[PDB]
């Protein structure tokens, strides 16, 4: 029961998300990024976003970036509960994967909410958002953040300190501070390690550096520290939600350029440019300038960056996507060294893995 | 006799069920079914090859510790005996001696897994 | 004490749907012997309950008909079965039945 | 009485144990799985209907083909249906799986689940909703009570 | 008229066990915020009923690559070994009385590893095989100290009849001398029935389903059949070694009554549990059961060994 | 700002009093008692579980589900075959293949959606500039068989001589956000 | 020693309580009054019957009637 | 609720004291209204069997007292 | 609100913390489903003189 060799054999999910990017316009190809990472739904199409704002050379509009931060964050506690969960499920604790779907089932209302859809909502364009926050919804965004930090408590309670938790999962998965690195290792992994890192806090891409919050570092790279930094770092967005909802400034969702952004049903239907603008928007796509960039952002597993190239046209030319977890999976091989088959199985979960993004 | 019914009353009850599970359902055959399961994918090998434990050291082990148990379950008709003296020293020295064969299978990292 | 309470409550449920019979075609139908306001009914036969008191989720149901176009659906409830203006507030889209 | 009456019973009998422990198989390719794990959330509770996930096909009556079926995977699904015990149902879940769904054109997948295992009852949707899976698990139960298998034995 | 005490032993037991499915499904359920079973009857009384119904009547296979005939056995002794180690149980009155009642508990309880091991190898498959190699790792961790505490528990009731023990309790609990060992056989009775957090040979996570990948509906449930009527027994003989309820000879009935309330408060403490804690690695099961249960039972082994001899507390024979 | 998660603080301070509260934690599994506790509490707690047929959980009025054709209040159909919904719908799964209605106006005589394709994303909905297709709250409509979900122009027109009732409320109640 | 006593008492005591409980039971027999109780107890039980020896005229020790005073006697297992 | 367990235990409860009560008065039954004899040794064994050949009816539960 | 303050008393108690202030099911603080209509804020460029797009 002890692995010699692991050989991550992925490609059961390729879909081959990137080539279908290539015959889509800019605008039909923002679902694609929703389906990648799985779990941050919103969180992936802010990449997207980002990457063709940049070559656009707009910005979307003040209260869009806070919309585009709240909603960040909520993506961040839906999948850090997830990863907190279903990497107990695999370990035998099967309680606190129901305790925190609960609260999944709530926060997905808001995605319904603000979209139609629960999971998959389109609802962050380049151009900033697609449609304003329902009257209210702020109201029981808050409702859920006040009663949150009891429920990660709940959790903390049951598989933070108990023997079998703690033999379960630390002194298992050290990875090194140097091979972290050289492994092309980010986020929470790079943070169990020791090292310091986090994009929200050196290369900001929206409002998140006027938000205040503390990124946790462990001290030893098991997989009980980087635990910890899941179940921390929900404690830490649940704290920038509450700035978010204390200032969220009134203006547009979208930049008013309508060249790039639909312009409003009213103004559709009096006013004829806005109708030619709405017209070539959804049939052949706002143009970018020749260019290509890679934009990076904090995913909840860590650092997601697409790689958009694109000539005089539509429709892009290439949009690769770094998902996080092709380098920690292919990794996967070093951190299982004289550990045995349950170990293997319970650090499939800490890197916090799903293979849309890998395979995509 | 009253043991011997019981016994082979179960015999029955269980020939039964498990009898009455392969005749009465319909059952539809062929190759890929019957195949070994392996999570999706056909098994590379066999599971019958050569397949390494890891803890025979505490495997043997647990059989001398399973005759040491032989060794205690007269006890407690030894208590009834005359002397309670002889009985007791002999009743300690034997769960010592297992004690420090333990206690130099822990030093020795024979408890341990051989990694 | 409080026990009586909740005791006499229970027999406010089990005694709330006109006799036995009542009790039955809804408890084995329904798994549901909660009793509520009676907001409306439709032509078809559905009748649609709410409870303010219980939370969000569970503050409105309904007890589907036994028939609907010569189908017999005593048993084979389905929930496609709520007509669209009752599917609105059913489905907690608006407050106003 | 006539005797086939007594056969409709038992078969009724026997529908009524097969739709009351509809087990189906932790069987989730993607992205429609983080909706079938919501089934299995306290909101909508499976264990209602007495449906309870077990890992092993052989242990399994339903298979939720539940995100995109890929051609590296085609022969591994078609494998698991196979070991399932008869009788055995399928119920494809999502767009990816009922058709070829968003990938339809893509390269690397197979258009619809429909092509590699016989599907009995499809979901719609991306995801489809919690409510719109369970929907669809309880129009397979009220498949299932309506089979006429022991009926028609009667007229072989 | 004793085979018809049988049924009264026999099919109490049987619906019994299967209510404890329904019973497992909904207490674990509410400890995780849903409602179990309520669907198939009125609380869902009637759900291990269709259970049942189902797994024998759906197809039992012959897979090519298994051994028919240890595949075939080894259900019917897991089975038969769970349903007549129920029959030396005084409850008040045993079925039957054995002079070395706990010894064939042993034997017999140990006999029912055999069934795992069987089962697995015979299953001709790689996880089959893990879990037969995984009930050896085990057993092997549990057996060496399971029999020791019951020696020491024993040692001051005189006898190794269970019926003796009611004797033994007759003004107080064993556990209130003994809750050492109480804890201890609380846990080594948790490794038997392979009961979370000590659920491996039948793991779900590690390997698919353990044991089982192989075994279809038919003999698939000849396997929970035994699996939970030995939960409700080493609850069962708990409650009479440690909890040990009143008798009243001139009541019999009333050891009864009181005995169910026991043994199901420590049949929903296994289902608790199993709600609770995440499941060991089968590594740390053997270090924790030879590292700190085995040294601190035997030096309690040698406390009770002298406690009847510095306390002139030597219990009877006969 | 970082943040130790893991980092004792201080250590080599330990008295019979510290050393025997460690000594009562690992040997009367104090801190197992106490996840315990937890599930005790939770079995005492209102299950969240709805009973799904009779009541149904929450939605919002911009959902996103079965399709609808749907038609101005004198009856006409409101499609006018501007196709710049199968242009931006990112699956190809609207096909319209419009032709003058022999009485002068531009209408529609195929608008087949395949729900199979189809991945419910809404761009079809904000880009229609009469409002013609829509996105009902209907979403149980799983069938038996793969045909029932290749909707033709006859299906989207019921799935809007139906959901009407609901459809005008939820776009009443939501296009000032559009 | 004493650090090493409680540091070990603070990180392994069930190691601590074993060889405690050890000691203890090796030392408690030689302690209690009751220790040489336990022979005599078992001397009492009367597993075989009594066998009666002939008088010759000069056993005047041993009793004649059961219930007799000059033999030995129980009186000290009644209160105990 | 919680309550919704007790019909899953009380119909349960009922079924683990039948195997207890059924057998304490199926003994009375057949052993003539007195508990089944133990016989652990063979001292036991030899009163039974006195019993059972000094009832002119050969079984062991029926008790001749002075009337001889 | 309907733990009958004794059950209230059981499960605040072993939970260690008070929870009948933090449920997590919602009663009545959810906001009304029905909203009154709003009036979404024009941005700017809507300024109706001097916004040449030749600009911005
Ligand atoms: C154990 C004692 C039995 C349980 C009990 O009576 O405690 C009630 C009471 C329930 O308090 P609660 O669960 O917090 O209140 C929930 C509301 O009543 C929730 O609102 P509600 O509308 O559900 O109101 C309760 C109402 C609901 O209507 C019902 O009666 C439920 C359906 C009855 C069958 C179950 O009535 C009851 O549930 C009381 C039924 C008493 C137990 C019935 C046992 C049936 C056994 C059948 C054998 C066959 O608990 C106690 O005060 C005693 C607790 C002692 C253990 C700690
Ligand atoms: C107390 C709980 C435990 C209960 C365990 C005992 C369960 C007892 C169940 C009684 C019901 C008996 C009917 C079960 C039918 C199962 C077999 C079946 O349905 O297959 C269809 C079978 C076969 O159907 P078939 O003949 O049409 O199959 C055709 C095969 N091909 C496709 C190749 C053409 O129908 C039967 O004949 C079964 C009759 C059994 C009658 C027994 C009385
Ligand atoms: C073997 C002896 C009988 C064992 C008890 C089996 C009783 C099955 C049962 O409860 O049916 C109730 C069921 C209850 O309906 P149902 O559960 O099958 O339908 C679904 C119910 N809802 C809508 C609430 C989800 O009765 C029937 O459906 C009719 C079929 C009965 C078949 C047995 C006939 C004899
Ligand atoms: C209904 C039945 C309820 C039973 C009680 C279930 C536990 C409820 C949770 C209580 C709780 O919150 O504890 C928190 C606390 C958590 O402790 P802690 O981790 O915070 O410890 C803090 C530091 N020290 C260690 C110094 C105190 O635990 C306790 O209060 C009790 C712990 C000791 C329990 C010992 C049980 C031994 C069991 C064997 C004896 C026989 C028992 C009878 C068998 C029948
Ligand atoms: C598919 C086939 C598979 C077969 C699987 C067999 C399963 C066996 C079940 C486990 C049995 C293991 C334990 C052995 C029986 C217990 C022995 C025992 O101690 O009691 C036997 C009992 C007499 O015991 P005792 O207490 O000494 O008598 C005192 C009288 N006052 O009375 C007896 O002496 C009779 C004991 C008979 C034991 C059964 C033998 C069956 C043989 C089948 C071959
Ligand atoms: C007067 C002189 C004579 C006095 C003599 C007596 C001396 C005092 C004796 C006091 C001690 C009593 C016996 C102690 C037994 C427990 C032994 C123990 O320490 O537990 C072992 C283990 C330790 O944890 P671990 O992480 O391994 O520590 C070392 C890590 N390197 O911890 C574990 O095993 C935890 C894993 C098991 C968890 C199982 C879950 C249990 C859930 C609670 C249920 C309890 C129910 C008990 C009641 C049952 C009623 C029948
Ligand atoms: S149908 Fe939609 S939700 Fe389902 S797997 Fe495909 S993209 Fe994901
Ligand atoms: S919802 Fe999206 S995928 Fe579906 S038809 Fe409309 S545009 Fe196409
Ligand atoms: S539905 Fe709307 S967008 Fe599509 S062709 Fe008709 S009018 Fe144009």
């Amino acid at each position: 029961e002890m692995v010699r060799k692991c050989d991550p054999h992925i490609g059961l999910l390729h879909r081959g998300t990137e080539k279908l990017i290539e015959y889509k316009t800019y605008l039909q190809a923002l679902p694609y990024f929703d389906r990648l990472d799985y779990v941050s739904m919103m969180c992936n199409e802010q990449a997207y976003s980002i990457a063709v704002e940049k070559l656009l050379n707009i910005q979307p509009p003040p209260r869009a970036q806070w919309i585009r931060v709240l909603f960040g964050e909520i993506t961040r506690i839906l999948n850090h509960i997830m990863a907190v969960t279903t990497h107990a499920l695999d370990i035998g604790a099967m309680t606190p994967f129901f305790w925190m779907f609960e609260e999944r089932e709530k926060m997905f209302e808001f995605y319904e909410r603000v979209s139609g859809a629960r999971m998959h909502a389109a609802y962050i364009r380049p151009g900033g958002v697609h449609q304003d926050l329902p009257l209210g919804l702020l109201d029981d965004i808050y409702e859920f953040s006040k009663n949150f930090s009891l429920r990660i408590d709940e959790v903390e309670e049951m598989l933070t300190n108990n023997r079998i938790w703690r033999n379960r999962t630390v002194d298992i998965g050290v990875v090194t501070a140097e091979d972290a690195l050289n492994y092309g290792f980010s986020g929470v992994m790079l943070r169990g390690s020791g090292i310091q890192w986090d994009l929200r806090k050196t290369q900001p891409y929206d409002v998140y550096d006027q938000v205040e919050f503390d990124v946790p570092i462990g001290s030893r790279g098991d997989c009980y520290d980087r635990y910890l930094c899941r179940v921390e770092e929900m404690r830490q967005s649940l704290r920038i939600i509450e700035q978010c909802l204390n200032k969220m400034p009134p203006g547009e969702i979208k930049v008013d350029d309508a060249k790039v952004s639909p312009p409003k049903r009213a103004e559709m239907k009096t006013s004829m440019e806005s109708l030619i603008h709405h017209f070539k928007l959804y049939t052949e796509g706002y143009q970018v300038p020749p260019g290509a960039t890679y934009t990076a952002i904090e995913a909840p597993k860590g650092e997601f960056g697409v790689y958009l190239v694109s000539d005089g046209s539509s429709r892009p030319y290439r949009c690769k996507i770094k998902a996080p977890g092709f380098a920690h999976l292919a990794g996967l091989d070093k951190m299982s060294k004289g550990h045995m088959l349950a170990d293997v199985v319970a650090i499939i979960g800490t890197q916090d893995i799903v293979f849309g993004e890998i395979d995509r | 006799m009253n043991l011997y019914t019981v016994i082979f009353i179960n015999i029955l009850l269980s020939l039964t069920l498990i009898l009455v599970a392969f005749w009465l359902p319909q059952m539809n055959l062929y190759s890929e079914k019957a195949n070994p399961y392996e999570c999706g994918f056909d098994p590379t090998s066999s599971a019958r090859l050569p397949f390494s434990m890891k803890f025979f050291l505490v495997a043997i082990t647990f059989l001398l510790f399973d005759l040491e148990i032989a060794l205690l379950l007269p006890l407690p008709w030894a208590i009834q005996t005359i002397k309670t003296s002889t009985m007791m020293i002999m009743a300690f020295i034997l769960v010592t001696i297992l004690s420090l064969g333990l206690a130099y299978e822990w030093t020795q990292k024979g408890l341990e897994w051989t990694e | 004490m409080e026990l009586v309470e909740v005791l006499k409550r229970g027999v406010q449920q089990v005694t709330g749907h006109g006799g036995l019979r009542g009790l039955l075609r809804v408890f084995f139908r329904a798994n549901d012997i909660r009793i509520g306001t009676l907001v409306g009914e439709d032509k078809y036969g559905n009748k649609y309950y709410e409870d303010n008191k219980q939370f969000f989720g569970r503050h409105r149901w309904v007890i589907y008909t036994t028939e609907m176009n010569g189908k017999n659906t005593f048993w084979d409830v389905d929930g496609s079965m709520v007509p669209p203006e009752w599917h609105r507030w059913l489905h907690c889209m608006t407050d106003d039945p | 009485s006539r005797a086939e009456y007594v056969v409709t019973k038992l078969d009724d009998l026997i529908n009524w144990a097969r739709r009351s422990s509809l087990w189906p198989m932790t069987f989730g390719l993607a992205c429609c799985a983080v909706e079938m794990m919501h089934m299995a959330a306290p909101r909508y509770d499976m264990d209602r209907f007495g449906v309870v996930f077990r890992a092993s096909p052989r242990q399994a009556d339903v298979m939720i083909v539940a995100g995109t079926l890929t051609n590296k995977m085609a022969p591994a699904l078609r494998k698991v249906y196979d070991q399932m015990p008869e009788p055995r149902y399928v119920v494809s879940m999502g767009s990816c799986a009922n058709g070829g769904g968003y990938y339809h054109y893509s390269y690397s997948v197979v258009r619809g689940c429909d092509r590699i295992v016989p599907v009995d009852i499809y979901v719609p949707g991306c995801p489809p909703t919690a409510e719109a899976l369970l929907y669809g698990i309880l129009q397979l139960q009220r498949k299932i009570k309506r089979e006429q298998k022991l009926k028609i034995w009667y007229r072989r | 008229m004793f085979f018809i005490n049988i049924l009264t032993l026999l099919v109490p037991i049987l619906i019994a066990m299967a209510f404890l499915t329904l019973v497992e499904r909904k207490i674990l359920g509410y400890m995780q915020l849903r409602k179990g079973p309520n669907i198939v009857g009125p609380y869902g009384i009637l759900q291990p009923f269709a259970d049942a119904m189902k797994l024998f009547m759906k197809e039992p296979m012959r897979p090519l690559t298994t051994s028919m005939s240890l595949f075939i056995i080894a259900p019917t002794l897991s089975l038969t070994l769970a349903l007549s180690l129920w029959v030396p149980l005084p409850m008040p009155h045993p079925l039957i009385n054995l002079n070395l009642g706990i010894l064939f508990i042993l034997a017999t309880s140990s006999l029912s590893v055999y069934s795992i091991l069987w089962s697995g190898w015979a299953s001709n498959s790689k996880y089959s095989l893990f879990g037969a190699l995984r009930a050896v790792a085990q057993t092997i961790s549990y057996e060496v100290t399971m029999a020791i505490i019951l020696l020491s528990v024993l040692l001051m009731n005189g006898s190794y009849s269970l019926q003796t023990l009611i004797t033994t309790q007759e003004h107080m609990w064993l556990l209130l001398p003994a809750w050492p060992m109480a804890m201890m056989w609380f846990i080594s009775t948790l490794a038997e029935t392979n009961r979370a957090p000590f659920d491996l040979t039948e793991g779900e996570s590690e390997l698919v389903s353990g044991f089982n990948v192989e075994y279809a509906a038919g003999p698939f449930a000849l396997f929970f059949m035994a699996e939970y009527t030995n939960i409700i027994l080493m609850n069962a003989l708990t409650t009479i070694i440690f909890l040990g309820p009143l008798y009243y000879i001139n009541l019999p009935e009333l050891y009864s009554t009181n005995f169910m309330m026991e043994a199901l408060l420590l049949s929903s403490t296994f289902l608790w549990i199993r709600a609770s804690y995440p499941r060991f690695r089968y590594d740390q099961l053997m270090h924790l059961l030879w590292k700190n249960f085995l040294p601190l039972t035997l030096a309690l082994c040698m406390w009770h060994i002298s406690l009847p001899i510095f306390t002139a507390g030597v219990p009877p024979y006969m | 700002t970082y943040k130790y998660v893991n980092k004792k603080e201080q250590e080599s301070e330990v008295d019979m009093k510290s050393a025997t509260d460690n000594a009562a934690r690992i040997l009367m599994w104090t801190e197992l008692i106490r996840g315990l506790g937890m599930t005790l509490s939770y079995l005492f707690r209102e299950p969240a579980t709805i009973n799904y047929p009779f009541e149904k959980g929450p939605l919002s009025p911009r959902f996103r589900g079965e399709h609808a054709l749907r038609r101005y209040p004198s009856g006409e159909e409101r499609c006018i075959a501007c196709k710049l919904c199968e242009a931006i719908c990112p699956a190809q799964a609207i096909t319209i293949e419009a032709e003058p209605r022999a009485d002068g106006s531009r209408r529609t005589t195929r608008y087949d959606i395949d729900m199979t394709k189809c991945i419910y994303c809404g761009f079809c909905q904000e880009a229609c500039p009469v409002d013609a297709i829509v996105e009902g709250p209907n979403f149980e409509f799983s069938t038996e068989t793969h045909e029932e979900l290749l909707y033709n122009k006859e299906k989207l027109l019921n799935n809007g001589d139906k959901w009407e009732a609901e459809i005008a409320a939820n776009i009443q109640a939501d296009y000032l956000y559009r | 020693i004493s650090a090493f006593l409680k540091n070990a008492w603070a990180k392994e005591p069930v190691l601590v309580v074993s060889f405690s409980v050890w000691g203890l039971a090796i030392i408690m027999p030689m302690i209690s009054p009751y220790t040489k109780y336990a022979s005599m107890i078992n001397k009492a039980t009367p597993y075989n019957y009594p066998v009666p020896v002939r008088d010759d005229g000069n056993m005047p020790d041993v009793p004649s009637h059961p219930q007799d005073p000059l033999g030995p006697s129980l009186d000290w297992l009644k209160n105990l | 609720m919680w309550f919704e367990i007790l019909p899953g235990l009380a119909i349960m409860g009922v079924c683990l004291v039948i195997p207890g009560v059924s057998t304490a008065y199926i003994h009375k039954f057949t052993n003539g209204g007195k508990e089944k004899r133990v016989a652990r040794v063979q001292y036991q064994w030899y009163l039974m069997e006195r019993d059972r050949r000094i009832s002119g009816v050969n079984r062991y539960y029926v008790s001749k007292g002075l009337e001889n | 609100a309907s733990a009958t303050r004794v059950i209230q008393k059981l499960r605040n108690w072993a939970s260690g913390q008070d929870l009948q202030a933090k449920l997590q099911l919602r009663y009545q603080e959810i906001a009304k489903r029905t909203q009154p209509p709003p009036k979404l804020p024009v941005g700017p460029s809507h300024k109706l003189s001097n916004n040449y797009y030749c600009t911005r």
